[PDB]
Protein backbone atom coordinates (compact mmCIF):
# COMPACT_ATOMS: atom_id res chain seq x y z
CA UNK A 1 0.00 0.00 0.00
CA UNK A 2 2.76 2.04 0.71
CA UNK A 3 4.92 -0.25 -0.05
CA UNK A 4 7.70 2.14 -1.66
CA UNK A 5 7.09 5.24 0.78
CA UNK A 6 7.67 2.96 3.60
CA UNK A 7 11.11 1.70 1.78
CA UNK A 8 11.90 5.52 1.44
CA UNK A 9 11.48 6.12 5.30
CA UNK A 10 13.21 3.31 7.19
CA UNK B 1 14.84 27.19 18.11
CA UNK B 2 14.09 30.05 15.43
CA UNK B 3 17.65 30.95 13.88
CA UNK B 4 18.61 26.85 13.55
CA UNK B 5 15.50 25.74 12.34
CA UNK B 6 15.50 28.07 9.80
CA UNK B 7 19.22 26.96 8.75
CA UNK B 8 17.88 23.12 9.13
CA UNK B 9 15.36 24.32 6.35
CA UNK B 10 17.86 25.77 4.35
CA UNK B 11 19.87 23.62 4.10
CA UNK B 12 17.27 20.67 3.46
CA UNK B 13 16.29 22.38 0.34
CA UNK B 14 16.18 19.53 -2.29
CA UNK B 15 17.81 19.80 -5.27
CA UNK B 16 16.30 21.31 -8.96
CA UNK B 17 14.96 17.88 -10.98
CA UNK B 18 15.97 18.36 -14.39
CA UNK B 19 13.74 17.68 -17.37
CA UNK B 20 13.63 18.80 -21.08
CA UNK B 21 10.54 19.23 -23.36
CA UNK B 22 10.04 16.81 -25.92
CA UNK B 23 11.78 16.76 -29.28
CA UNK B 24 8.06 16.87 -30.89
CA UNK B 25 5.13 19.84 -30.60
CA UNK B 26 3.58 18.52 -27.26
CA UNK B 27 0.08 16.82 -27.24
CA UNK B 28 -2.22 15.78 -24.21
CA UNK B 29 -0.30 12.86 -23.97
CA UNK B 30 3.64 13.80 -23.82
CA UNK B 31 2.63 16.71 -21.68
CA UNK B 32 1.60 14.88 -19.31
CA UNK B 33 4.16 12.41 -19.50
CA UNK B 34 6.68 15.43 -18.70
CA UNK B 35 4.80 16.64 -15.45
CA UNK B 36 4.07 13.61 -14.32
CA UNK B 37 7.71 12.25 -14.44
CA UNK B 38 9.16 15.73 -13.21
CA UNK B 39 6.45 14.73 -10.26
CA UNK B 40 7.31 11.73 -9.90
CA UNK B 41 11.58 12.14 -9.33
CA UNK B 42 10.42 15.06 -7.01
CA UNK B 43 8.81 12.83 -4.71
CA UNK B 44 11.52 10.85 -4.61
CA UNK B 45 13.94 13.94 -3.57
CA UNK B 46 10.78 15.77 -1.25
CA UNK B 47 11.19 12.17 1.01
CA UNK B 48 15.06 13.20 2.00
CA UNK B 49 14.04 16.38 2.64
CA UNK B 50 10.86 16.00 4.65
CA UNK B 51 13.34 13.36 6.57
CA UNK B 52 15.88 16.43 7.26
CA UNK B 53 12.99 18.90 8.98
CA UNK B 54 13.98 18.45 13.12
CA UNK B 55 11.49 15.48 14.86
CA UNK B 56 10.31 14.59 11.36
CA UNK B 57 12.14 11.37 11.63
CA UNK B 58 11.10 10.51 15.25
CA UNK B 59 7.34 10.65 14.27
CA UNK B 60 5.88 7.10 14.37
CA UNK B 61 5.93 5.52 10.83
CA UNK B 62 2.77 5.69 10.46
CA UNK B 63 2.39 9.67 11.03
CA UNK B 64 5.53 10.42 8.86
CA UNK B 65 3.61 8.81 6.00
CA UNK B 66 0.22 9.95 6.59
CA UNK B 67 1.77 13.88 6.74
CA UNK B 68 3.32 13.16 3.22
CA UNK B 69 0.59 11.19 2.02
CA UNK B 70 -1.46 14.47 2.37
CA UNK B 71 0.90 17.06 1.61
CA UNK B 72 3.12 15.77 -1.22
CA UNK B 73 1.01 17.66 -4.48
CA UNK B 74 0.51 20.87 -2.08
CA UNK B 75 4.90 20.61 -1.40
CA UNK B 76 5.07 19.83 -5.49
CA UNK B 77 2.83 23.29 -6.20
CA UNK B 78 5.16 25.38 -3.19
CA UNK B 79 7.89 24.89 -4.60
CA UNK B 80 6.64 25.94 -8.53
CA UNK B 81 5.44 28.34 -6.81
CA UNK B 82 8.78 29.34 -5.24
CA UNK B 83 10.73 28.95 -8.86
CA UNK B 84 8.54 30.50 -10.74
CA UNK B 85 7.81 33.91 -8.37
CA UNK B 86 9.63 36.72 -10.38
CA UNK B 87 8.89 35.42 -14.07
CA UNK B 88 4.86 36.35 -14.30
CA UNK B 89 2.67 34.38 -17.28
CA UNK B 90 5.22 31.48 -16.29
CA UNK B 91 5.48 28.39 -14.17
CA UNK B 92 8.94 27.10 -14.07
CA UNK B 93 8.80 23.11 -13.88
CA UNK B 94 12.24 22.61 -14.59
CA UNK B 95 15.60 25.22 -15.95
CA UNK B 96 14.56 23.75 -19.13
CA UNK B 97 10.82 23.36 -18.42
CA UNK B 98 9.19 26.79 -18.52
CA UNK B 99 5.65 26.71 -19.38
CA UNK B 100 3.57 29.69 -20.51
CA UNK B 101 0.58 30.26 -19.58
CA UNK B 102 -1.43 29.53 -22.10
CA UNK B 103 0.46 25.72 -22.89
CA UNK B 104 -1.43 24.82 -20.28
CA UNK B 105 -4.92 24.71 -23.16
CA UNK B 106 -2.44 21.61 -24.04
CA UNK B 107 -4.34 19.09 -21.88
CA UNK B 108 -7.88 19.35 -21.01
CA UNK B 109 -8.93 20.49 -17.50
CA UNK B 110 -5.07 21.91 -16.97
CA UNK B 111 -5.50 25.69 -17.80
CA UNK B 112 -7.76 26.24 -14.78
CA UNK B 113 -4.57 24.76 -12.32
CA UNK B 114 -1.71 26.25 -14.04
CA UNK B 115 -4.27 29.63 -13.42
CA UNK B 116 -4.93 28.98 -9.71
CA UNK B 117 -0.78 28.10 -9.64
CA UNK B 118 -0.04 31.75 -11.34
CA UNK B 119 -2.57 33.46 -9.26
CA UNK B 120 -1.48 32.37 -6.43
CA UNK B 121 2.10 32.91 -7.22
CA UNK B 122 1.50 37.13 -8.08
CA UNK B 123 0.02 37.12 -4.52
CA UNK B 124 3.20 35.64 -2.90
CA UNK B 125 5.20 37.89 -5.61
CA UNK B 126 3.33 41.04 -4.31
CA UNK B 127 3.25 40.60 -0.64
CA UNK B 128 7.33 39.91 -1.50
CA UNK B 129 8.01 36.81 -0.08
CA UNK B 130 11.24 36.43 1.50
CA UNK B 131 12.99 32.51 0.90
CA UNK B 132 13.24 32.44 4.92
CA UNK B 133 9.35 32.78 5.01
CA UNK B 134 9.23 30.54 2.01
CA UNK B 135 11.44 27.77 3.87
CA UNK B 136 8.86 28.27 6.76
CA UNK B 137 5.51 28.00 5.32
CA UNK B 138 6.91 25.02 3.26
CA UNK B 139 7.75 23.06 5.94
CA UNK B 140 4.24 24.28 7.71
CA UNK B 141 2.49 22.49 4.93
CA UNK B 142 4.13 19.27 5.49
CA UNK B 143 3.21 19.42 9.04
CA UNK B 144 -0.10 21.42 9.15
CA UNK B 145 -2.81 18.76 7.74
CA UNK B 146 -5.66 17.15 9.73
CA UNK B 147 -4.98 13.81 10.99
CA UNK B 148 -7.87 12.72 13.05
CA UNK B 149 -6.72 9.79 15.33
CA UNK B 150 -5.63 7.06 13.18
CA UNK B 151 -5.67 3.77 14.86
CA UNK B 152 -2.56 2.02 14.67
CA UNK B 153 2.86 10.90 21.88
CA UNK B 154 3.43 11.16 18.29
CA UNK B 155 0.72 13.42 17.63
CA UNK B 156 1.87 16.17 20.60
CA UNK B 157 5.24 15.61 19.24
CA UNK B 158 3.89 16.87 15.81
CA UNK B 159 2.58 19.71 17.42
CA UNK B 160 5.43 20.94 19.22
CA UNK B 161 6.86 20.68 16.23
CA UNK B 162 4.56 22.86 13.46
CA UNK B 163 4.79 25.14 16.76
CA UNK B 164 8.28 25.67 16.58
CA UNK B 165 7.98 26.40 13.14
CA UNK B 166 5.49 28.91 13.27
CA UNK B 167 7.25 30.52 15.74
CA UNK B 168 10.23 30.79 13.32
CA UNK B 169 8.22 32.38 10.55
CA UNK B 170 6.75 34.90 13.50
CA UNK B 171 10.83 35.29 13.63
CA UNK B 172 11.57 35.76 10.35
CA UNK B 173 9.05 38.56 9.73
CA UNK B 174 10.02 40.37 13.01
CA UNK B 175 13.50 40.68 11.30
CA UNK B 176 11.74 43.44 8.74
CA UNK B 177 11.37 45.76 11.34
CA UNK B 178 7.89 46.58 10.56
CA UNK B 179 4.74 48.01 12.85
CA UNK B 180 3.21 45.41 15.02
CA UNK B 181 -0.18 45.76 13.17
CA UNK B 182 2.06 44.84 9.90
CA UNK B 183 3.74 41.97 11.11
CA UNK B 184 0.09 40.19 12.48
CA UNK B 185 -1.16 41.25 8.78
CA UNK B 186 1.42 39.93 7.14
CA UNK B 187 1.50 36.59 8.79
CA UNK B 188 -2.15 36.47 8.28
CA UNK B 189 -1.47 37.01 4.58
CA UNK B 190 1.06 34.11 3.92
CA UNK B 191 -1.32 31.53 6.12
CA UNK B 192 -4.39 32.91 4.51
CA UNK B 193 -2.60 31.81 0.96
CA UNK B 194 -2.44 27.89 2.62
CA UNK B 195 -5.44 27.29 1.82
CA UNK B 196 -5.09 28.44 -1.65
CA UNK B 197 -2.45 25.75 -2.22
CA UNK B 198 -4.72 23.53 -0.65
CA UNK B 199 -7.63 24.37 -3.50
CA UNK B 200 -5.29 23.91 -6.03
CA UNK B 201 -3.68 21.10 -4.65
CA UNK B 202 -7.06 19.28 -4.87
CA UNK B 203 -7.78 20.41 -8.17
CA UNK B 204 -4.74 18.75 -9.54
CA UNK B 205 -4.82 15.47 -7.43
CA UNK B 206 -7.87 14.95 -8.97
CA UNK B 207 -6.56 15.72 -12.49
CA UNK B 208 -4.22 13.54 -12.31
CA UNK B 209 -6.49 10.45 -11.00
CA UNK B 210 -9.19 11.38 -13.56
CA UNK B 211 -5.94 11.16 -16.00
CA UNK B 212 -4.60 8.04 -14.57
CA UNK B 213 -8.64 6.79 -15.25
CA UNK B 214 -8.38 7.59 -19.01
CA UNK B 215 -4.53 6.38 -19.19
CA UNK B 216 -4.03 9.22 -20.51
CA UNK B 217 -0.97 8.68 -18.89
CA UNK B 218 0.70 5.66 -17.50
CA UNK B 219 1.98 6.84 -14.03
CA UNK B 220 4.69 4.74 -12.77
CA UNK B 221 6.44 4.23 -9.53
CA UNK B 222 5.90 6.83 -6.41
CA UNK B 223 3.74 8.84 -7.87
CA UNK B 224 1.83 5.48 -8.89
CA UNK B 225 2.06 4.47 -5.41
CA UNK B 226 0.75 7.36 -3.50
CA UNK B 227 -2.39 8.36 -5.97
CA UNK B 228 -3.00 4.58 -5.67
CA UNK B 229 -4.08 6.47 -2.27
O1 LIG C 1 -1.53 19.24 -10.87
S1 LIG C 1 -0.46 18.58 -11.66
O2 LIG C 1 -0.36 17.10 -11.39
N1 LIG C 1 1.03 19.35 -11.39
C1 LIG C 1 0.98 20.83 -11.24
C2 LIG C 1 2.02 21.05 -10.09
C3 LIG C 1 3.36 20.26 -10.35
C4 LIG C 1 4.49 20.65 -9.68
C5 LIG C 1 5.71 19.98 -9.87
O3 LIG C 1 6.82 20.41 -9.21
C6 LIG C 1 5.79 18.94 -10.80
C7 LIG C 1 4.65 18.55 -11.49
C8 LIG C 1 3.44 19.22 -11.26
C9 LIG C 1 2.20 18.82 -12.08
C10 LIG C 1 -1.00 18.94 -13.28
F1 LIG C 1 -0.06 18.50 -14.08
F2 LIG C 1 -1.11 20.25 -13.31
F3 LIG C 1 -2.20 18.31 -13.24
Amino acid sequence: RHKILHRLLQ
Amino acid sequence: SPEQLVLTLLEAEPPHVLISRPSAPFTEASMMMSLTKLADKELVHMISWAKKIPGFVELSLFDQVRLLESCWMEVLMMGLMWRSIDHPGKLIFAPDLVLDRDEGKCVEGILEIFDMLLATTSRFRELKLQHKEYLCVKAMILLNSSMYPLVTDSSRKLAHLLNAVTDALVWVIAKSGISSQQQSMRLANLLMLLSHVRHASNKGMEHLLNMKCKNVVPVYDLLLEMLNA
